[PDB]
C-alpha cells in the first residue's frame, strides 16, 4: 500500500 | 519480467521507504536525520527515473505500471529536493 500521493500532501503541510 | 522494470520497481519501493522516514523525522523536528533520509531517497528516485521506458518494446501492463511509478517518482523528487534545499539553508518554518 505504497502511496506517493500521500508524501506530496505531507510536504505541502510542512510549508504551512 | 524485464530487468529494467524490476530496477524501477526496486527504486520506487526504496525511495518511498527513505522519503517516508525523512518526512517522519522532519515532522518530529529531527532536521539532521531528515536531510540524511531525503538525500538517500533522492538517490533512489533518480535511478528509477533514469530508466528508459517509452521505447518500442516497452509495451504491456508491466511497462505501463513502470511508467506510472516513474511519474510518481518525478513528482516526489521535486518535492524532496525543495524540502532538502529549504532545510540545508535553514529556512524551515
Amino acid at each position: 500500500d505504497i502511496d506517493f500521493d500521500d508524501l506530496s500532501r505531507r510536504f505541502e503541510e510542512l510549508k504551512k | 519480467e524485464p530487468a529494467e522494470i524490476k530496477i524501477i520497481r526496486e527504486a520506487y519501493k526504496k525511495a518511498f521507504l527513505f522519503v517516508n522516514k525523512g518526512l517522519n523525522t522532519d515532522e518530529l523536528g529531527q532536521k539532521e536525520e531528515a536531510k540524511n533520509y531525503y538525500k538517500q531517497g533522492i538517490g533512489h528516485l533518480l535511478r528509477g527515473i533514469s530508466i528508459s521506458s517509452k521505447e518500442s518494446e516497452h509495451t504491456g501492463p508491466g511497462w505501463e505500471s513502470a511508467r506510472q511509478m516513474q511519474q510518481k517518482m518525478k513528482e516526489t523528487l521535486q518535492n524532496v529536493r525543495t524540502r532538502l534545499e529549504i532545510l540545508e539553508k535553514g529556512l524551515a518554518t
